[PDB]
């Protein structure tokens, strides 16, 4: 779900690191974001961000 | 020695020339249906924010 999150934003904004075997999404650079509000179409991650 | 009326004909034949029907195949169109408009592959964003 970290990758689906990283695709609902301008691509540089959510940098998906690999802290453990699992993948964590982190907000690397908020400034690159264009307001496209494409998370709000996800219906499961509009509650997370 | 003249011409006289003879016996009435017993039947009539009417001839016409006719060809026949082929199988129904119903080949509607070369490239058929209304083919849908669609996505160019990959595309990519052609615009970025400032900063």
């Amino acid at each position: 779900a970290a990758e689906e999150l990283s695709r609902c934003f301008s691509p540089g904004v959510i940098e998906v690191q690999e802290v453990q075997g699992k993948k964590v999404a982190r907000v690397a650079n908020p400034r690159l974001d264009t307001f496209s509000r494409e998370i709000f179409r996800n219906e499961k991650l509009k509650k997370v961000v | 020695g003249g011409l006289t009326c003879a016996s009435a004909p017993q039947g009539t034949l009417r001839i016409l020339e006719g060809p026949q029907q082929s199988l129904s195949g119903s080949p509607l169109q070369p490239i058929p249906a209304s083919p849908p408009p669609q996505i160019p592959p990959g595309l990519r964003p052609r615009f970025c924010a400032f900063g």
